[PDB]
């Protein structure tokens, strides 16, 4: 039965750990956001044919440029993530994440994932950005970045509401089948 | 309330880390050192390259560090000092990290499905690769937990500052030791 190593990369601001916890528990953790997600695997049926999905977090490695790639070899698919309400995290897809992923894994499928979809339409979030002469990242910005990096898909999700969340991981699997 | 959740995760994840290393040593490593199974000539007497100093890291966490973290359970604002007391021990993560590339290539080029065979046989959700990344994961996670404590502990919190310093210094020194 097909096994899949999926590695989740991107800035601390994306909420990598929270994304994975909310996906695997089926709920935003709300009460306390745990800092630790240990390597996970579970059986999921996609397009009928069941699959063993493996999920590695990379949270904590954001400042260790030579430790991060220790996770990269033999990865089947990458989620390159930015927060839809952090322009900096979105630029880092281009500056930081895609390069090191290409350098180490030139032929591995990438899904471009926008997290914190629930905050893109949030008054306080929008306002706090406006004060720094910024706006949230909109859909065509995702599309344009996906194309530029050779992402197979651009997807937007919220861990909080679960909107688009299951879809992210379905598509990661489909990108390998 | 937050300081108690963080300390709980710290101890709980430490237990799981010790369980995971133990599982790694008594399946994947044991099958190589045992003399129970045919070892590919590609990896024979090279268990040292594959597992690096992970035995010694497990001995640290299993003999000392988990026992000492337990002692700080009701003293989360002081736990930084646990990392200061035991700073020298964490230098073995530098050694471990240096060796991880060589470990991974050796397993790729020369082990075929030796370890895949043991995984199926023992019923493990985690590959040898999953187990051997865990020390790299753990050594970059302590700094996150200490930073979380710094957001919810008073200025009786230089007994976090100096711990965080250590646990920023170790992964940086590990990172800087790579090719
Ligand atoms: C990954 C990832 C995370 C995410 N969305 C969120 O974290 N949204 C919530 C952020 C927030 O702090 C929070 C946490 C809990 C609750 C209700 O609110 C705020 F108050 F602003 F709503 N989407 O993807």
């Amino acid at each position: 039965m097909q096994a899949i190593k999926c590695v989740v990369v991107g800035d601390g601001a994306v909420g990598k750990t929270c994304l994975l916890i909310s996906y695997t528990t089926n709920a935003f953790p709300g009460e306390y956001i745990p800092t630790v997600f240990d390597n996970y695997s579970a059986n999921v049926m996609v397009d009928g044919k069941p699959v063993n999905l493996g999920l590695w977090d990379t949270a904590g490695q954001e400042d260790y440029d030579r430790l991060r790639p220790l996770s990269y070899p033999q990865t089947d698919v990458f989620l390159i993530c930015f927060s839809l309400v952090s322009p900096a995290s979105f630029e880092n897809v281009r500056a930081k994440w895609y390069p090191e992923v290409r350098h180490h894994c030139p032929n591995t499928p990438i899904i471009l994932v926008g997290t914190k979809l629930d905050l893109r339409d949030d008054k306080d979030t929008i306002e706090k950005l406006k004060e720094k002469k910024l706006t949230p990242i909109t859909y065509p910005q995702g599309l344009a970045m996906a194309k530029e990096i050779g992402a197979v898909k651009y997807l937007e999700c919220s861990a909080l509401t679960q909107r688009g969340l299951k879809t992210v991981f379905d598509e990661a699997i489909r990108a390998v089948l | 309330r937050k300081k108690e959740f963080i300390m709980a995760e710290l101890l709980q994840t430490e237990k799981a880390y010790v369980r995971d290393l133990h599982e790694c040593l008594e399946t994947y490593l044991w099958e190589m050192t045992s003399g129970v199974e045919e070892i590919p000539p590609g990896i024979l007497n090279k268990e040292h390259i594959i597992f690096g100093n992970i035995q010694e890291i497990y001995d640290f966490h299993n003999n000392i560090f988990l026992k000492e973290l337990e002692k700080y359970e009701q003293l989360p604002e002081d736990v930084g000092h646990c990392f200061v007391t035991w700073a020298d021990k964490f230098q073995m993560y530098v050694t471990y990290c240096k060796n991880k590339p060589d470990s991974n290539q050796l397993i790729l080029e020369h082990a075929g499905t030796f370890f895949d065979e043991i995984q199926q046989r023992h019923g493990l959700a985690n590959s040898i690769s999953s187990y051997l990344i865990k020390p790299v994961q753990r050594v970059t996670k302590y700094q996150l937990l200490l930073k979380e404590l710094l957001t919810c502990c008073e200025e009786g919190k230089g007994e976090l500052k100096d711990g965080l310093e250590v646990m920023l210094s170790v992964p940086k020194k590990a990172n800087d030791a790579m090719h």
